[PDB]
């Protein structure tokens, strides 16, 4: 069968998340259900467990206290709740179907949960020029730097997407600000300067904001 | 708790053998699980119970377990198998305990030095009292490398932030460095540089306020 | 009548305290109860109040979501919950009756939460050894640091209790550290220096900690 | 919100009327309420309803609310009217409203120069790399100094914590500063000196990591 989990989670610190597991067959029968979460970059940790035909739950002790794994009624749905949230919670957070060995069949596709004490901001786009000099003769790198943004994610694009080729839009960048940065790239030709407009399509739906930044030579 | 110790990495050349180790205390009496996990995707069981394939999983991946090393195999490597891989075991000590993991690099192309590009503050910028330099390291294989900032010469402390390298387009890597400050410490060097080291190879750009 | 709330109470950030108001009477038949706050040296804030007979309740927009304020069955009771602490919350929280015209004729006599990231620590006491020279001539001081404590609070008392006269124990102080520090000394006659013992009696209960240190001269 | 305005302190001598004023917008048409706070205890309403006293309160507190300030009166000053004193409105805005307060000095004792007592930092504490110097105030009137600590005669900014000044067993105050360091800073400085500025007046102690 499968797994679906509840949508991304932005929580400042000290509040509580609590995510949501779908079995898609419409119950989890007699299976035990796992909440695995993942950090940055980091490995796997098992966080708890429960078995909704039992309304038995486990926990990890580096987390008992802080979590709560429920059902609804109809056991077609398994809870996730995390309190006092700090930033080292912010991670991946799955779900997954107990094999009887003890391993992990099935998985979600993942619920993301970021913990920041900073509130949505929109970006601030700056011009990576290309150098009066020129980069690597014949080609050259002229970009964007989407500055300063919360929370994730930002999209990008150049000339309305008619320019694909040569780019590259970097992952983004958590400053200690709290805040996220990111920069996208272009490799174009170094003749094409002064007679070819260039403009980076900035798009970041949790503020409502768009930007269609120009990047002219310096 | 119990613990699961793993080499964080293992590259492989397509076609060879690749063999992921996992060590633990008498990990040989215990149910080895092991889990792959590709970039942005979420983890896939592909060898249960020490050596069950799950349906689905090519014969390649064979599992073997016995004394205090459980060790993954993966023949016939293919660029597909390249991933990140978790050995994991029930410790009814530890419930439900998770290796270190190792990414597995299938070395299918030729290395490849790192192109940098470094781009001065806009002045733009200034008017936010802040000056942000860009470094951006592209096409580059393998995806490791380590950057370094200096101000006329010394080393840089604060202000850096970098990016883990991942796969642009064309298969090959790049990343991204910063180098954040004020608008007046900016002019008031005559110079700043950007350090890329790869594969035992350095490659240094630099900008002043002047030029 | 009269307004008996619960114990003093010390959380760690994140977390949720519950303060309790019994009515003296038994109950709190038609009147309605306010929770009013102080911080440290700080002024008088309403947070919100409940009226048990009604079972309605207000809050304070600046705590609204934070705060809930219920009452058991027997309405004999009422409960003020504040969540996500920070160590902005560390104040005195009473509950008091409200009037007709609105003021409030009766007060508890305060729960003291204090909110703090530091777990308990018992007292490190160092000596505040009289001048080789002396003080003011004819009597002389001598004290005793207590030093890095949690949480609150240290009584002191001289050798045993006999030198009452002369002493003053101060206030504590609350380090960036989040450890309480103070210290209590006495005047002496700059004679008995030498040949009378000085030893200041410390305790600290929330430590099951009890300290008899000896002053010396310098 | 609303907001109630209180001068910050009342100072007056026994027997004399005090009189505790509180500003606001048209509080004239709102009904105040003033409560009594004494150090460690719970506020006591005293006047209410413009000027209504509860039963226990002396005729001497009397209230008055016309215009946009409204005013508490304490006739005969008593020793025991020493307190905190603030007005409170309920506001259909604001709910309910609390002044900033005013403190009440019943000044019944002449002025007192305080005592300083500065202790250099016992050995015993270096061994927890510690070393901290305790400034003892004691013994002045009224109740209110600022201290200020140096290092070879130059002011210090960091360490320094002092405790708000609080009566003594004889109804005088005390007041307590510390300067937390290590044992380097400490024997590394010629001396360090507190200072004590009360009434217009300051009295500075000092001590050597020598003497």
């Amino acid at each position: 069968v499968q797994l679906q989990q509840s949508g991304a989670e932005v929580k400042k610190p000290g509040s509580s998340v609590k995510v949501s597991c779908k079995a898609s067959g419409g119950t989890f029968s007699s299976y035990t259900i796992s909440w695995v979460r993942q950090a940055p970059g980091q490995g796997l940790e098992w966080m708890g467990g429960i078995t909704p035909i039992l309304g038995i739950a486990n926990y990890a002790q580096k987390f008992q206290g802080r979590v709560t794994i429920t059902t609804d009624e109809s056991t077609s749905t398994a809870y996730m709740e995390l309190s006092s949230l700090r930033s080292e919670d912010t991670a991946v957070y799955y779900c997954a179907r107990d094999t009887v060995m003890g391993g992990m069949d099935v998985w979600g596709q993942g619920t993301t949960v970021t913990v920041s004490s900073a509130s949505t901001k929109g970006p601030s786009v700056f011009p990576l020029a290309p150098s009066s000099k020129s980069t690597s003769g014949g080609t050259s790198a002229l970009g964007c730097l989407v500055k300063d943004y919360f929370p994730e994610p930002v999209t990008v694009s150049w000339n309305s997407g008619a320019l694909t080729s040569g780019v590259h839009t970097f992952p983004a960048v958590l400053q200690s600000s709290g805040l996220y940065s990111l920069s996208s790239v272009v490799t174009v030709p170094s003749s094409s300067l002064g007679t070819q407009t260039y403009i980076c399509n900035v798009n970041h739906k949790p503020s409502n904001t768009k930007v269609d930044k120009k990047v002219e030579p310096k | 708790s119990y613990e699961l110790t793993q080499p964080p990495s293992v590259s492989v050349a397509p076609g060879k053998t690749a063999r992921i180790t996992c060590g633990g205390n008498n990990i040989g009496s215990k149910s080895v699980h092991w889990y792959q996990q590709k970039p942005g995707q979420a983890p896939v069981l592909v060898v249960y119970d020490d050596s069950d394939r799950p349906s689905g999983i090519p014969e390649r991946f064979s599992g073997s377990n016995s004394g205090n090393t459980a060790t993954l195999t993966i023949s016939r490597v293919e660029a597909g198998d390249e991933a990140d891989y978790y050995c994991q075991v029930w410790d009814s000590s530890s419930d439900y305990v998770f290796g270190t993991g190792t990414k597995v690099t299938v070395l299918g192309q030729p290395k490849a030095n790192p192109t940098v590009t470094l781009f001065p503050p806009s002045s733009e910028e200034f008017q936010a009292n802040k000056a942000t330099l860009v470094c951006l390291i592209s096409d580059f294989y393998p995806g490791a490398v380590t950057v370094a900032w200096k101000a006329d010469g010394s080393p840089v402390k604060a202000g850096v932030e970098t990016t883990k390298p991942s796969k642009q387009s064309n298969n090959k890597y790049a990343a991204s460095s910063y180098l954040s400050l004020t608008p007046e410490q900016w002019k008031s060097h005559r110079s700043y540089s950007c350090q890329v080291t790869h594969e035992g190879s350095t490659v240094e750009k630099t900008v002043a306020p002047t030029e």
